[PDB]
RNA sequence: GAGGGAACCCACU
């Protein structure tokens, strides 16, 4: 039976709860890593060619079968142990699993049979393991087993541990491969250009890009040329077709123009035929191609081989790379030329770069596969060099000594540790920030960082189009969550039900198409192409079909029952262009949609009833997918579907605005991401305020993880009393915000009281703050280790002695124990030693290199942990705890972009009060509201008053007609309050009623990480830089502030020349030099002996003292190093 | 190159040493000039 | 001095330059004792 | 993490009410009736118990170092 | 009574 509209909200949140019970939130990272480990590593090992080596004896090395173990640790003893993630985090280990491989070495001598050596399970490096993946040791463990291992069961996984640091792989956007995209290059010689970044499927190789372009009108006619890989000049397209093996113009035009009764395509291909008439043979065309190669060979036959290698191996690898597969390549190149002509005629629209179905998302799988492909090539190269050396002069080589496991191990470790995605010696020419340190300030920040997408377009670009919120981002990318500043629009976040496809083999779909009446390209005359539908499988034109509608019906029926076609395969029928494109590759972002047949949902009450007992029936989300009820639609397929926003669009009368709905949104509020789903009433706010809250929800202090006592993070922040919001969204039930909340429901009165809340400020209740309101804990970890940097050098944790250690920092050392480490529970201040480390000097046999506490960061040593690092030295980590009571200048934000620092704190007797004696916890200014139009803040406050009076958690799902401001007002008036949330407040100071009535009620506030005590900084005089002798950088180094160029301009406009001289000369770097009065060069001055001598002039009396900045002296000496003579003349 | 001119040496090795000296002096002054490889520290980072 | 083993909850005497290993279970992560010094908290 | 001793706004004792509130909720009370039975009349005291997340129970599932 | 630089990333106004 059909789901009634009164049960629809409950049913749709049931199916959403089923989806998040199965998939979770970091499914894309785990799925990509599992595909990389299970399939991509073995495929990379296979596609690597066997090593053939001759001096002579012949040696053939063939890598056959990989073996991956579980993550094990080997200490200096050498006994393996099951290495746990907390052990990796605490001991600064890399959570990696050893990768073995089966190698076969065959020996081919002269007059001797082949000899087989089976080197089974040969260790070739260590693969870092994503947490909670298949090969992690936490896989399949219950929550009790995770708690017994000191792991948080709410922790999502999806990250790596590299040297004890948690690293997340940000997903990387790229243009889709194997797809023809025609653009119009502006201000160039090309009117239009077709582009195909061709990459061969089932393999990890770089993408070869071909440009089939057309020259501009400004030339008798406009001609089509081809820019091929490894070819320096542009080649006319008819020459490429002739070199492919088709000399006649009729065959080339049959490959290009499918309907010969179309004269304008003939008119536009006329100039290319006229240009390339002088070549008429395949070998002459191959000669013309090879004449413009990377290195043109002197032998014509060498040019023929090079041109054939370019046209076969490097021209469109996806349609075919083997021998005698040139007709498929010719049909694809003709299709590219046909698309170019269609764009030239205006008969087909130009492709959109920002269209997000033209983009793929490289997740951890593809990125790690690219790395491992390069490094396995490097490992085979080094094995080849070693075995070549020991077959050249010697006769035999040991294979276990040939393999350098440091290559794979340290390359993966380096690229995951630094984020530079490439090689260590080529860091400047590799993409950076692919791997980032995982944000652990809030659980919401952890989730948002684990579901983070990145456009690798430079942030210095001032064009707006990649930063714009495209239409095709609906349901795939959160429209609110983007950073502010240089990375706006470029860094994106996943929507909650968005899933990035993991990849599949096209072989079942290809076989099914072969015997479902699709005729191949090799077996058809071109005359049949004009009326038939071209079929593309992963961008490979494989054939044509005469009945495309029943073919798409059959394909959808197969995918909906999880037959031959798997669920993540995208199938798009371009009906107007007569094309069917089937995509199975990875990186396609999709989302599940309810299937609608004849204005009725296929989701019935039986599915909802079965899902209500998910843990009884064993009915899950995957059963709902297999039932043909929901299906995953990606961005390219979504451009052909007809979405009902709600089932109310289906059950509509005579003018439903559409009678051909194909899909229905499960819930529209699922278009938001993790951080935008905690906003209550987001559709009542201005959109930049939702963006600002999506930014600040990652800076909100709560309880970031459950096992924070085990962890020693460098920066950690724990609220005393985090509360779940009184006004929640239903999407917050799957972000675990009810279990790890970040904030407190606060009685907020929006009023102007004493003027101390003006310009985005809040007044806090000091009496509330005394009771623990928004009190937090700051944890800081300090790491130190003994290191044997040489035989004589020996750092050691010792309690130092004043008459024995060189160069102490005049501090106390009594709080250290005699192991050199401070004890837990000891109060520490900014000038205190917490780790006493001395290094032996090669009577002061050792000097002080003790670890000091960061200045002005008073606190108490919470924990001290002693362990062994990777290379077996003593390693200490000390967590110091400091209690942060809310202060004037601490940043606080509601969930609506209402950031603001605390301006003052009043006690309970000074704050305004209601007739019940309720004082606000926070008073905010009214003027924060009108220009912002954060009406969702007011509705959250009203709904929270209703929720706290009724004893319930208010629902603030965005698009909900059951919740209305009038309904909340009537509910509030039912509880003895004014219906609009106003109350009569009395002045705290005088007791008189405030003439206006104050809006007051519970609103969820967040304590942001930005305390004033982490930012207050003054310098009188102190440390200076070595080179320019100017003050240092930042409060952490007791540095000075920069009196920059704009400040210099402002003080010029003020006319204050002596203040300008004070700031830029004698508050930064005074210096005195002695210059010759004749040559103007700095002289040699001995101030002790009064010997002022100038070499180059024989001058010992015409020397003058000049006061200049030290940076100006350094500038003049640098100029003299550049053979410039800056001569300071005192006349 | 002092060694290669104090004792006898070929013209081409002297020209190659002159080329290397010219490259080193130019990259001491200007390390971001186009057309030539950048002078790099052994860690792979270029020199300043 | 006395370090608690992270896994087996037992206290162990460790001298200087002794490798940090639990004599019971061979666990390499160990924690210092809470100090005996007298620390006063205002109850605020 | 644990129930606050005082209501933040007014300072009424709510630290002795969390287990009683959980027992009332286990006894099929609604949340509003459970709050009314405990004498929490002001909504400032009601947000103490209504919005409390008792994280200390899940913290007690970890084996203690000390 | 004060001994590194560089690179990259995140964030703030
Ligand atoms: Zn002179
Ligand atoms: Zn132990
Ligand atoms: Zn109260």
């Amino acid at each position: 039976d059909e789901i009634t509209p009164d049960l629809w909200q409950e049913a749709c949140w049931i199916v959403i709860s089923s989806y998040f019970d199965e998939k979770g939130l970091v499914r894309q990272q785990l799925d990509s890593f599992d595909e990389f480990i299970q399939m991509s590593v073995q495929r990379i090992v296979e596609d690597a060619p066997p090593i053939d080596l001759q001096a002579p004896p012949r040696y053939l090395l063939k890598f056959e079968q990989i073996y991956l173990s579980k993550p094990t640790h080997w200490e200096r003893d050498g006994a393996p142990s099951p290495m746990m993630p907390n052990e990796a985090r605490l001991r600064n280990l890399t959570y990696s699993a050893p990768l073995y491989v089966d190698i076969t070495k065959t020996v081919i001598k002269e007059g001797e049979e082949q000899l087989q050596t089976q080197h089974q399970k040969t260790f070739i490096g260590k693969i870092p393991i994503m947490l909670r993946s298949t090969y992690c040791l936490l896989n399949g463990l219950t929550d009790r087993d995770l708690c017994e291992l000191n792991e948080c069961p709410l922790d999502p996984g999806g990250y790596f541990i590299i040297n004890g640091s948690e690293k997340v792989l940000i997903a990387q956007e790229k243009m889709a491969t194997n797809t023809v995209y025609v653009f119009a290059k502006k201000d160039s010689k090309y009117a239009y250009t077709g582009e195909c970044r061709s990459c061969l499927e089932n393999s990890s190789r770089p993408t070869s890009t071909i440009w089939v372009s057309m020259l501009a009108r400004g030339a008798i006619g406009q001609r089509i040329v081809a820019t091929l890989p490894y070819i320096k000049q542009e080649v006319p397209i008819i020459i490429v077709f002739r070199a492919l093996g088709f000399v006649s113009d009729r065959d080339i035009l049959e490959h290009i123009i499918y309907d010969f009764e179309d004269p304008e395509m003939m008119e536009m291909v006329k100039p290319s035929l006229d240009e390339a008439f002088v070549i008429q043979e395949q070998n002459v065309a191959l000669n013309f191609i090879g004449s413009r190669g990377a290195k043109p060979g002197v032998t014509k036959e060498k040019r023929i081989k090079y041109a054939k290698e370019v046209l076969q191996k490097e021209m469109l690898p996806h349609v075919g790379v083997s021998d005698f597969c040139e007709t498929k390549k010719a049909y694809f190149l003709g299709y590219m030329v046909h698309r170019l002509l269609l764009a030239a005629l205006g008969r087909r629209e130009l492709d959109d770069r920002d269209h997000y179905g033209n983009k793929r998302l490289d997740l951890a799988g593809p990125l790690l596969a690219f790395l491992f492909r390069g490094m396995f090539k490097n490992l085979l190269k080094e094995v080849r060099i070693y075995a070549q050396k020991f077959i050249d002069r010697g006769k035999d080589f040991n294979l276990e000594l040939a393999i350098k496991t440091r290559i794979i191990s340290d390359g993966l470790k380096y690229s995951l540790a630094t984020g530079n995605w490439g090689d260590q010696k080529k860091a400047h020419q590799a993409r950076a920030g692919v791997s980032q340190v995982l944000n652990r300030l809030t659980f919401a920040s952890t989730l948002s960082h684990l579901r983070r997408l990145n456009s690798p377009i430079g942030r210095d670009g001032k064009l707006a189009k990649p930063r714009q919120l495209h239409n095709t981002l609906w349901g795939m990318v959160c429209p609110a969550e983007t950073p502010e500043g240089h990375a706006v629009g470029l860094v994106k976040n996943l929507a909650l039900m968005a899933y990035i496809s993991v990849g599949s083999q096209p072989s079942p779909i290809l076989e099914f198409l072969e015997e479902w009446s699709m005729e191949n390209l090799e077996e058809i005359s071109p005359a049949a192409i004009a009326d038939a539908t071209k079929i593309f499988v992963n961008g490979c034109w494989v054939g044509i079909h005469k009945d495309p509608e029943q073919l798409m019906n059959t394909l959808r029926k197969l995918r909906r029952q999880m037959d031959i076609i798997v669920s993540e395969v995208s199938m798009i029928r371009d009906i107007r262009e007569r094309e069917i494109r089937i995509y199975t590759d990875a990186g396609r972002i999709c989302r599940p949609l309810l299937i609608v047949e004849k204005q009725k949902l296929l989701l019935k009450k039986r599915h909802i009833d079965q899902l209500k007992e998910r843990e009884y029936n064993n009915y899950s989300w995957q059963d709902l997918v297999a039932s043909g009820v929901v299906e995953y639609i990606d961005t390219l397929e979504e451009e052909t579907v007809m979405l009902a926003m709600t089932p109310d669009d289906l059950q509509e009368k005579e003018v439903a605005y559409c009678s051909t709905y194909t899909h229905c949104e499960i819930h529209p509020s699922m278009i938001l991401g993790v951080c935008a789903s905690i906003i209550p009433f987001p559709d009542h706010n201005q959109s930049p305020r939702n963006t600002y809250q999506s930014a600040m929800g990652k800076q909100a202090m709560g309880v970031y993880i459950t096992n924070f006592h085990v962890r020693m993070d460098t920066l950690a922040h724990v609220l005393y009393y985090p509360q779940k919001p009184l006004v929640t969204t239903r999407s917050m039930e799957y972000l675990r915000f009810r279990e790890l909340p970040a904030g407190i429901n606060s009685i907020v009165a929006i009023a102007s009281y004493t003027g101390y809340n003006q310009e985005d400020s809040v007044i806090m209740n000091r009496s509330a703050v005394d009771r623990g309101f928004f009190r937090s804990v700051f944890y800081r970890s300090y790491k130190e280790q003994e290191s044997k940097k040489g035989f004589d050098q020996e750092e050691v944790f010792e309690k130092p002695t004043r008459e024995t250690c060189q160069g102490m920092r005049h501090a106390i050392y009594d709080k250290l124990d005699d192991d050199g480490l401070i004890a837990p529970g000891v109060r520490v201040s900014g000038d205190d030693v917490i780790i006493g480390k001395t290094v032996t000097l090669p009577r002061y046999t050792k000097r002080d290199c003790s670890t000091f506490l960061r200045t002005s960061e008073t606190g108490i040593v919470d924990q001290v942990m002693v362990t062994l690092n990777q290379e077996g030295y003593k390693f200490c980590k000390i967590r110091v705890r400091s209690v942060r009571i809310p202060q004037i200048g601490d940043k606080f934000a509601s969930r609506h972009g209402q950031k603001g620092t605390c301006g003052i704190q009043y006690r309970q007797e000074d704050m305004p009060f209601t007739c019940e004696g309720i004082t606000p916890d926070i008073i905010i200014n009214p003027h924060a509201i009108p220009s912002r139009m954060t009406i969702g803040h007011l509705i959250e406050c009203l709904q929270g008053k209703v929720s706290a009076n009724k004893g319930e958690i208010g629902d603030a799902t965005p698009f909900n007609d059951a919740v209305n401001v009038q309904k909340i007002s009537n509910l509030l008036s039912d509880y003895g309050y004014h219906l609009r949330g106003n109350e009569v407040l009395y002045n705290g100071f005088t007791g008189r009623k405030i003439t206006s009535q104050i809006f007051i009620g519970p609103t969820y506030y967040q304590r942001l990480k930005h305390m004033v005590d982490d930012k207050i900084h003054s310098r009188a005089r102190g440390p200076i830089q070595i080179l320019n002798r100017q003050p240092m950088e930042g409060r952490s180094r007791d540095g000075g502030l920069r009196f920059g160029e704009m400040e210099r301009d402002c003080q010029i406009a003020h006319g204050a020349a002596q203040f300008l001289r004070e700031r830029l000369f004698e508050a930064s770097d005074p210096y005195q030099v002695h210059v010759c009065n004749l040559c103007g060069i700095m002289a040699i001055a001995n101030t002790r002996t009064h010997t002022y001598e100038c070499r180059g002039c024989r001058n010992k009396t015409q020397i003058s003292l000049v006061r200049m900045p030290y940076a100006c002296k350094l500038l003049f000496q640098e100029l003299m190093s550049m053979s410039i003579a800056p001569r300071m003349m005192s006349v | 190159l002092r060694r290669n001119e104090q004792n006898g040496a070929a013209a081409h090795v002297i020209a190659e040493d002159v080329k290397l000296l010219q490259f080193h002096v130019a990259t001491m002054v200007d390390n971001e000039l186009p057309g030539l490889p950048r002078a790099m520290q052994k860690s792979g980072r270029p020199l300043k | 001095m006395i370090y608690i083993c992270g896994e087996c909850h037992t206290e162990n005497e460790i001298k200087s330059r002794d490798p940090i290993r639990c004599r019971e279970c061979g666990y390499r992560i160990m924690y210092k004792k809470r100090t005996k010094r007298l620390v006063v908290f205002d109850a605020r | 993490m644990i129930i606050p001793v005082r209501c933040f706004t007014c300072g009424k004792i709510v630290g002795n009410k969390w287990e009683a509130y959980l027992g009332l909720l286990q006894a099929e009370y609604t949340e509003g009736d459970a709050l009314d039975a405990l004498g929490l009349k002001r909504y400032c005291c009601r947000r103490m118990l209504l919005a409390h997340v008792d994280l200390i129970e899940k913290l007690l599932n970890y084996a203690p170092l000390e």
